[PDB]
RNA sequence: AGGACCGAACCGACUAAUGUUGAAAAAUUAGCGGAUGACUUGUGGCUGGGGGUGAAAGGCCAAUCAAACCGGGAGAUAGCU
RNA sequence: GCUCGCCGGAAGACCAAGGGUUCCUGUCCAACGUUAAUCGGGGCAGGGUGAGUCGACCCCUAAGGCGAGGCCGAAAGGCGUAGUCGAUGGGAAACAGGUUAAUAUUCCUGUACUUGGUGUUACUGCGAAGGGGGGACGGAGAAGGCUAUGUUGGCCGGGCGACGGUUGUCCCGGUUUAAGCGUGUAGGCUGGUUUUCCAGGCAAAUCCGGAAAAUCAAGGCUGAGGCGUGAUGACGAGGCACUACGGUGCUGAAGCAACAAAUGCCCUGCUUCCAGGAAAAGCCUCUAAGCAUCAGGUAACAUCAAAUCGUACCCCAAACCGACACAGGUGGUCAGGUAGAGAAUACCAAGGCGCUUGAGAGAACUCGGGUGAAGGAACUAGGCAAAAUGGUGCCGUAACUUCGGGAGAAGGCACGCUGAUAUGUAGGUGAGGUCCCUCGCGGAUGGAGCUGAAAUCAGUCGAAGAUACCAGCUGGCUGCAACUGUUUAUUAAAAACACAGCACUGUGCAAACACGAAAGUGGACGUAUACGGUGUGACGCCUGCCCGGUGCCGGAAGGUUAAU
């Protein structure tokens, strides 16, 4: 399970947006770019550890990349795992 | 009116899908082909 | 029995049932049946090898006991079933041991009757037993053709044999079908006529009746075109062919048979 | 009870007009037949080109079929224009 | 923003398939949009899809596909065993409310349920790829009980009228509440428990099946809905405050009854018929190899677990199939009011729209409609097209017939409203009360209230009462086909094909026949009352003569005759 090497490696990036900030105030939940792979297990352990804070419980979602065709020829964005994760209620970072 | 071309995936996933050609020597020479002719898409794909 | 309806409408005024009331209502005998899959006519290659079958009502298959060897335990006839694969109907047999089975009905069989198989059993209607060991003269059903197989001859609502002469190993059959045919004496063989036989008297009345028994329409070859059957096209009404099957062989007479390796088992040809 | 009657859905396609560089490479509008049956329909399967399937019209087999489409023999041959 | 009109079994709403960001916001207008466009399904940038219990994956199998070995085939390869795949079918569990610009049975609030691991504890025979059960099955028709829903009343909040009247028998609105848990109802099926023994269930069985007794009759299984809880709650007009005027916060009445009532549910029922109506796992049970103070098995409690993928949006269409923002095509689900038999139809509700060039003119002619003096098929190939008929009840109805039909033959009469019988009838429905009792969702009694056609008598208005939409024209002679059906997708629907019925002819089953160099397969898990081929085409009365020719069958002494 660690695979701190793992761990390390699971999770990306915050992710901005009215919708994640309000998820913040509203219920306690922080929002983060993760890993394709990444599990709720990988992520809650990932969370716990790294942003020492004890975590409710872990939502995902896939998110498809947008296209984009400029003439003729066309392109892809790609695909990211959204995860939002709850955190408890011990509310800090 | 009803036209020729009514859509299904599975079914064409089946009649023309990659490992329909794997299946049989015939099917296997139409991928080489295509891959003779350095075919950007040799088959149809999710 | 065999009933005519009124004609409150046509292709119905025409129809003539057959109603047998001593015969089991509702699903037969759930342990005794099988899947069955209708085949449209059609072989392992998906050609139509059989014309003119498709459709019509679906059907489970009833295991029947053909070859009947429970020697020495006796068994009653439970009920009378209705068997949509065969013109006969069959019994609901239950054996002394606590074992059931289906057979052809033959022609009296009632609920709680006795039947019985073996060599000795005795000669009764529904009694099997080996040839050399029943009564020249005798009308039999479901007649063994090899020893041990089962049932071949004789199947059929309203048909026997009769045995004719023993002599040899062989007996010699008097076929349904006129023929006399030799066959070893210990073929097994049933007392009896197989069951009903009002059963040619139905007339089906019209058209959907021979549907929903899974046989669709036959085309004349005459109202066909040339490139499909050899009974040509005309130009209103022409014929001049020698009658033929659509694959250019003769109907109307030609024998057909072939076999020598059977040909020492026949006696006399039908006629 | 019924391949029963009348009549929507549903399945069909008898008549007329409109349309005919159409709203449409077969339809619109008014009337029309079947409508518990040999009825109708979704999903998947099977049959393959002198082959399939055909309640038989030479019908249908991807806007086509008295022998499908694709590639090849191939620059077939053309005493014809 | 106010009005007007249109759809409303759809032109509303939800899925599936299919599309693949079209969804929401900002911003821009070249090109795309049949016009302009500041707008857009257009450009650009950003945002948006949250699940143990929705679906998929998964377990299971259908048709069918693949298929170690194998069988067959010049090679390629074809068939096929064990097996292994394959949904369109079987298999655990979640609901109401709230919320976002855009997701929600997934987030939040409330309230649940499933099945595994661990643990503790009490109690116990546990134990398959096997046996048994079960899962597990058609069509039609019948009517009872329900619910969804609706109408009225009551109840609550609000109203007192732009113009004669409107404090009342007046007006308007609302009156909503899930799963889960408890109760076992209307109603469906079936008699139970015990003991003994047995050629059956590939071995075994306490199970199923079979045979015997003994014994008590009430026993069990199934089961809509109601009621209760869930709900101390949710929701609820409207208030009251704030407001960037978009909204937000706070608060919050009544929340019942009667009657009507599906096509939904009881009902996988019941009755009934002939064409006789999948499989396998899950699940219950039985034991075998086994393991026997173990592991297990059942239960309570606690506890952990339930991954991964899908979820935006279009959906009978501007996002799919049609080259188009195309009058076409596309499976499933939901069904409000009045009139109505109705899912027709007309008008409305909820909701959605006015169809992406418009402005004027009021010519011919064309397309689509209305009315038409007198005549009435004189038109025309032909009544083509029009016009006409059109409902319900009662009366009434020819030839002919296979006695069913012909038949809605034809042809009449009645039809609105008001009063009376009866201030609302017959019918339906059914509360209080009285009594009974195995006392329950019970039985008998009782008729309040509610609802409610139809008829006659009398009166009355109009030219007309089936007043609109809607909705057969009728009759006579004759050809052909018995009939329902089928067919030329796109110039032929017919007398053509089919058909039930009839006949001939092949076929003894390793059937004939058919697909196949072959293996293998259909015919068929059939067996001459069966299967194939050919012609004929209900039925009534019938179906004569000809075997020279040509086909076929039988035959044979001769003659002629192949390889050798
Ligand atoms: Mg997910
Ligand atoms: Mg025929
Ligand atoms: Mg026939
Ligand atoms: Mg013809
Ligand atoms: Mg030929
Ligand atoms: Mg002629
Ligand atoms: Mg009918
Ligand atoms: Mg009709
Ligand atoms: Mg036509
Ligand atoms: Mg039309
Ligand atoms: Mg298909
Ligand atoms: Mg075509
Ligand atoms: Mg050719
Ligand atoms: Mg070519
Ligand atoms: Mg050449
Ligand atoms: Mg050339
Ligand atoms: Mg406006
Ligand atoms: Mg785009
Ligand atoms: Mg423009
Ligand atoms: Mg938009
Ligand atoms: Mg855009
Ligand atoms: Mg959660
Ligand atoms: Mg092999
Ligand atoms: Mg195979
Ligand atoms: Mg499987
Ligand atoms: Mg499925
Ligand atoms: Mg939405
Ligand atoms: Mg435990
Ligand atoms: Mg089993
Ligand atoms: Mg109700
Ligand atoms: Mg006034
Ligand atoms: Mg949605
Ligand atoms: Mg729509
Ligand atoms: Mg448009
Ligand atoms: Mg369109
Ligand atoms: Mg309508
Ligand atoms: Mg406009
Ligand atoms: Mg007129
Ligand atoms: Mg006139
Ligand atoms: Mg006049
Ligand atoms: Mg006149
Ligand atoms: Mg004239
Ligand atoms: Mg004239
Ligand atoms: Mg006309
Ligand atoms: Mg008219
Ligand atoms: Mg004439
Ligand atoms: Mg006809
Ligand atoms: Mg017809
Ligand atoms: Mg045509
Ligand atoms: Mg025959
Ligand atoms: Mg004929
Ligand atoms: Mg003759």
């Amino acid at each position: 399970m660690i695979r701190e090497e793992r761990l390390l490696k699971v999770l990306r990036a915050p992710h901005v947006s009215e919708k994640a900030s309000t998820a913040m105030e509203k219920s306690n939940t922080i929002v983060l770019k993760v890993a394709k792979d990444a599990t709720k297990a990988e992520i809650k352990a990932a969370v716990q550890k790294l942003f020492e804070v004890e975590v409710e419980v872990v939502n995902t979602l896939v998110v498809k990349g947008k296209v984009k065709r400029h003439g003729q020829r066309i392109g892809r964005r790609s695909d990211w795992k959204k995860a939002y994760v709850t955190l408890k209620e011990g509310q800090n970072l | 009116m009803k036209r020729t071309f009514q859509p299904s995936v599975l079914k064409r996933n089946r009649s023309h899908g990659f490992r329909a050609r794997m299946a049989t020597k015939n099917g296997r020479q139409v991928l080489a082909r295509r891959r003779a002719k350095g075919r950007a898409r040799l088959t149809v794909s999710k | 029995a065999v009933v005519k309806c009124k004609p409150t409408s046509p292709g119905r005024r025409h129809v003539v049932k057959v109603v047998n009331p001593e015969l089991h209502k509702g699903k037969p005998f759930a342990p005794l049946l099988e899947k069955n899959s209708k085949s449209g006519g059609r072989n392992n290659n998906g050609r139509i090898t059989t014309r003119h079958i498709g459709g019509g009502h679906k059907q489970a298959y009833r295991i029947v006991d053909f070859k009947r060897n429970k020697d020495g335990i006796p068994a009653v006839v439970e009920r009378l079933e209705y068997d949509p694969n065969r013109s006969a109907n069959i019994a609901l047999v239950l054996y002394k041991d606590g074992e059931r089975r289906y057979i052809l009905a033959p022609k009296g069989l009632k609920a709680g009757d006795q039947i019985q198989s073996g060599v000795d059993a005795a000669i009764k209607p529904g009694n099997t037993l080996p040839m050399r060991n029943i009564p020249v003269g005798s009308t039999v059903h479901n007649v063994e053709m090899k020893p041990g197989k089962g049932g071949q001859l004789a199947r059929s609502a309203g048909t026997y044999v009769q045995i004719v002469a023993r002599d040899g190993a062989y007996v010699t059959l008097r076929l349904r079908s006129g023929e006399m045919r030799k066959v070893e004496a210990d073929c097994r063989a049933t007392l009896g006529e197989v069951g009903n036989a009002e059963h040619m008297l139905r007339v089906l009345g019209k058209a959907g009746a021979a549907r929903w028994r899974g046989v669709r329409p036959t085309v004349r070859g005459t109202a066909m075109n040339p490139v499909d059957h050899p009974h040509g096209g005309g130009e209103g009404r022409n014929f001049g062919k020698h009658p033929v099957t659509p694959w250019g062989v003769q109907t109307k007479g030609k024998k057909t048979r072939s076999n020598k390796r059977t040909d020492k088992f026949i006696v006399r040809r039908r006629s």
